[PDB]
């Protein structure tokens, strides 16, 4: 797949991603906060089409992500991220995609998520998060 | 060396 790396910012304003109910997660793109002003991150598109778009718009800065969780699984012989759920201090967004395979979850007790990096081919291959105070 | 750094967790999904 095609690797990407957004880098670190000062916060998160909007997350936009797409999924498919039979396969996994496709496109991924995020609007970050850069010192009090919006910042449009590059858009990480999938190599194929057919996904459903989802827009998650946080009420920044009073609302922020407090737990990220999902499922990773085997699709067409490849290991990919199959589901994704974002829970904040106000509401939960998810799950999106198939909830099947091996689950992972990252609850934050103190700190913030300020950046993302990963890789997408047909589906999102893997990803990592940037943490901070 | 002149670039700031931050902690990073993952990846989750395919290896390497
Ligand atoms: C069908 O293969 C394409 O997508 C898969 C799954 O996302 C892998 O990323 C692979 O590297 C890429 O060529």
């Amino acid at each position: 797949g095609k690797a990407f790396d957004d880098g670190a910012f000062t916060g998160i304003r909007e997350i936009n991603l797409s999924y498919n109910k039979e396969t996994a997660i496709g496109d991924f793109q995020v609007v970050y906060d850069l010192n009090g002003s919006p910042y449009v991150g590059q858009n990480h598109s999938s190599f194929i089409s057919g996904f459903t778009p989802v827009k998650i718009s946080l009420d920044f800065p009073s609302e922020y992500i407090t737990e990220v969780s999902g499922y990773t699984g085997n699709v067409s012989g490849y290991v990919v991220v199959r589901s994704l759920t974002f829970k904040t201090n106000k509401k939960t967004y998810g799950p999106y995609g198939v909830t099947s395979g091996t689950p992972f979850n990252l609850p934050i007790e103190n700190g913030l998520i300020v950046g993302f990096k990963g890789s997408i081919g047909y589906w999102m291959d893997y990803f990592s998060m940037y943490l901070s105070l | 060396s002149g670039k700031s750094q931050t902690v990073i967790v993952g990846p989750w999904g395919a290896k390497v």
